[PDB]
């Protein structure tokens, strides 16, 4: 079974939510029933399997590759980023951005500013996510950092599955491209699962599903949703996401 | 002197003591001066083999301390009854 | 933390070691995220955190396969008061009468134990090193896996005389003091003997009866069981059943050890 | 109809039959005989023959069972003695 | 490692390395010697070859080898079963076939009769081909019993 984890100050969780992004009845809908919801989800999906042993990241990664458990992998991968998002907004397990942070900061985003990072984030998610899906402040083995912008469930470490990508609507020559690209360096793996090597870690996660801010914003405003999300990071734990 | 380390300079019943307090762990003081030895029978066995008879000497023998323990031994030896009393006197004590 | 690793330059990207040393850090923090497992069987769990004799009940003896005996076609009839049924044409072990001579059985190894006595695990199957090294380890015991020397016992000094012995405290600790030759050679004789397949080592079960020494089996439904001392009625041929029987006598060992120690230390 | 055997002393087949794979320079040149027999001598109707004859007996004109082992390994698990 | 030398062993990687010897004028030159006589095989065999080129103007050890592969036969019958031969068993029964052909000639030297029987047979005229035909003949013969 799969069950959902204990979160440091639970009480003051329930009672308060979490100050500056959410009150006490969005969170539980958030982590206390959504949570909930998937875990159930994925213990019903994976039980009796050999799957059922696996935490959510190893889930994901296993079935990331196989098309006929991507159900599977949406709950392993939503589960996860549903973590990742939840521990860097707690309130505590004042926190500041690492100086090795904003150097990576200037080393990437052309020598710019957190703050004007953040803009290009909220910008980025307001744009190349129509409805359901995450935000990332991601590193690549490269020691970049980059915005990953995934639809529903994409996962930050495995880019064949980011989902980064709406083809429902229609895309640019450089979007097919580069799915041109990924999919021709996706053939050139040799394993017979057809996997490939992706060192990408999330550093930031933000949640744009409407279990998250629909209930305390409203249909739009989800820009000022992820703004008070990323003004109100738990810096200890995005910190100590970056390798020293 | 020369002695190599682990050797000495240059009775039956205290070896058979000696020997099976290490092969067993038994008392040797008991063995030495409670045990009593009979030889039972004392027999000369043969073997044919295709260079000849090659003859053995047989030994049974019993050992108590006529308190209520009491083991038999057979013992066998192709050069000297000797041999074969002490280990049947061996075997005796080891089977009381 | 990790000597002789040389850094990459902050404009070259990560090294392979550097990549290593990276997902480690995620691993040990953020990899685990997202939901706990509960109520899964993991099998080396039976091997590091058996449990307690009293809290054994007839389902985790069930659960680890302990129940499942031989085929009906090669019983050996002596068990008969051992068997609860024939089910799928194999026969089935009474787990509690199981239970019942398992907490006998790991009583006497705890006693054992507690007395600084030699407590020696005998199992010759391919894949059961591990839980016996462990268990010897956690009772300050000794352990064979790879063949029973016939013999070991009833000619130990022609086998046995010539490997290394010390003299220890009543703490364990290893005095250092020098032995003489001849306590060297004398017979080191276990205490206690536990097979975990007594079929396959009939030699040693032989020469325990032979050296007087009281003996542990876990006994299947074609074994003898008058040949050991303290029969144990289960399943010797899964690794699973073996290993948490084993855990079991192990931990009750520990506990031993563990009070011989705490009276030593007032 | 099962057919038990009693207690045997061992369990070996006396002469066990093995894979001899047979040699590729033979076939080619019988073959390439059976050419010659039927198309004429010299023929040039299977001069690839001939050339793949030549390639194969080039540098060489001609280019063990284990059932007794496992047998005696697993003849006493397997042989449903009743116990002793 | 020098640039300079970094460089020949690069072009060196690509060349295959050169033969030690010609094997199958070698294995001629040996039938033909006794008495470790080596170097007096040797100029025999090279003069006979000259001789060969002198009156064909053609490359003389391709045209020892194309006449040592037509004139070997591919297999031989045996105590009877037709049996395959190797390269050196076939140049040896085709180059005593030659050395048989060539001994019929007038010239005192060997040299001069073995290179004009080289020619001749370089121009397909040699009775040695009959052998070959007759050899053939019994293989095809005895087939069956392969
Ligand atoms: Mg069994």
């Amino acid at each position: 079974i799969h069950v959902v984890p204990k979160l440091p100050n639970s009480k003051a969780l329930l009672q308060n939510g979490v100050p500056n992004i959410l009150s006490s009845s969005g969170f539980k809908t958030v982590w206390f029933d959504y949570q909930r919801y998937l875990c159930d989800k994925l213990t019903l999906a994976t039980a009796g399997q050999s799957l059922e042993s696996y935490y959510p990241f190893h889930i994901l990664l296993k079935t990331a590759g196989n098309p006929l458990q991507s159900n599977i992998f949406n709950l392993a991968s939503s589960i996860h980023n549903n973590h990742l998002f939840v521990e860097n907004i707690l309130p505590s397990a004042k926190t500041e951005p690492s100086r090795l942070f904003l150097s990576k900061i200037k080393d990437s985003f052309n020598g710019s500013d957190w703050e004007v990072v953040k803009e290009e984030m909220i910008y980025r998610a307001e744009n190349e996510v129509l409805g359901q899906g995450w935000l990332f402040l991601v590193e690549n083995n490269e020691k970049k950092l980059f915005i990953l912008t995934s639809n529903n469930n994409g996962t930050p470490y495995y880019f064949p599955r980011n989902q980064s990508f709406d083809l429902n609507s229609a895309i640019s020559i450089d979007e097919f491209a580069t799915l041109k690209q990924m999919k021709e360096l996706i053939g050139k793996s040799t394993k017979l699962n057809g996997k490939v090597q992706d060192w990408t870690m999330p550093i930031i996660c933000v949640n744009l599903w409407d279990h998250a801010y629909l209930h305390d914003y409203g249909v739009g405003n989800r820009s000022k949703y992820v703004k008070n999300v990323l003004d109100n990071l738990n810096w200890s734990v995005v910190n100590n996401r970056i390798f020293s | 002197n020369i002695l190599p380390p682990g050797v000495s300079l240059p009775s039956k019943s205290a070896d058979v003591a000696a020997g099976l307090h290490k092969q067993t762990g038994v008392d040797p003081d008991y063995i030495t001066r409670k045990l009593t030895m009979k030889p039972l029978v004392m027999k000369r066995v043969s073997n044919q083999t295709g260079k000849g008879k090659i003859a053995s000497f047989y030994a049974l023998v019993v050992v108590g301390d006529k308190n209520g323990m009491v083991g038999l031994g057979e013992g066998k030896s192709r050069e000297e009854m000797s041999k074969a009393i002490f280990k049947a006197h061996w075997d005796a004590v080891r089977n009381l | 933390p990790y000597p002789n690793l040389i850094p990459s330059a902050n404009d070259k990207p990560y090294s392979s070691q550097e990549l290593f040393l990276r997902q480690l850090n995620h691993s040990m923090r953020t990899a685990k995220l997202g939901a706990t497992i509960s109520k899964v069987y993991y099998p080396h769990k039976d091997i590091f955190y058996p449990p307690l004799p009293e809290n054994i009940t007839v389902e985790s003896l069930m659960s680890a396969g302990v129940h499942l005996g031989q085929s009906t076609s090669l019983w050996r009839s002596s068990t008969q008061s051992y068997i609860y049924g024939e089910y799928k044409g194999i026969h089935i072990i009474d787990l509690n009468q199981t239970l019942s001579y398992l907490k006998r059985a790991a009583k006497v190894v705890e006693g054992v134990s507690e007395s600084g006595g030699i407590i020696l695990f005998l199992g010759t199957r391919q894949g059961q090193k591990r839980g016996l090294e462990e268990a010897a380890k956690k009772t300050h015991g000794y352990y064979v896996s790879t063949r029973w020397i016939p013999g070991t016992l009833t000619n130990s000094t022609e086998i046995s005389g010539i490997w290394e012995k010390q003299e220890i405290d009543s703490n364990d600790n290893p005095t250092e003091r020098a032995l003489s030759p001849n306590e060297t050679s004398k017979q080191v004789k276990p205490d206690l003997l536990v097979v975990l397949n007594p079929t396959e080592n009939r030699n040693a079960l032989l020469e325990a009866i032979k050296s007087r020494v009281p003996t542990i089996a876990i006994i299947d439904t074609d074994s003898e069981p008058s040949l050991v001392t303290y029969p144990i009625p289960g399943n010797d041929d899964s690794l699973r059943s073996v290993n948490f029987l084993l855990g079991v006598l192990a931990r009750a060992g520990q506990r031993g050890l563990q009070n011989r120690l705490a009276r030593n230390n007032e | 109809p099962v057919y038990r055997l009693p207690p045997l002393p061992r369990l070996k087949v006396k002469k066990p039959i093995i894979r001899q794979e047979a040699n590729k320079c033979l076939v080619l040149m019988s073959n390439l005989l059976q050419c010659w027999s039927s198309y004429g001598h010299m023929s040039p109707k299977c001069a690839g023959l001939v050339t793949e004859l030549k390639s194969c007996t080039s540098e060489s004109a001609l280019g063990k069972s284990n059932i007794n082992y496992h047998a005696a390994r697993l003849y006493d698990r397997i042989n449903g003695k009743p116990h002793d | 490692p020098t640039a300079e030398q970094l460089a020949q062993w690069e072009a060196l990687k690509s060349v295959p390395i050169p033969p030690r010897k010609n094997a199958t004028l070698d294995h001629i030159t040996n039938m033909i010697m006794r008495h470790g006589k080596k170097e007096k095989a040797q100029t025999i065999l090279s003069r006979a070859l000259y001789l060969v080129y002198c009156q064909t103007r053609q490359d003389p050890i391709q045209a020892l080898e194309k006449s040592l592969d037509e004139l070997a036969p591919l297999m031989m019958t045996k105590t009877v079963i037709p049996v395959p031969l190797n390269k050196r068993q076939r140049n040896r029964i085709a180059w005593n076939w030659i050395v048989q052909s060539a001994n019929q000639r007038v010239s005192s030297d060997f040299a001069v009769r073995l290179g004009e029987e080289l020619t001749a047979i370089a121009k397909g005229t040699s009775s040695a081909f009959e052998k070959r035909d007759q050899i053939h003949k019994t293989a095809i013969a005895h087939r069956a019993y392969i």
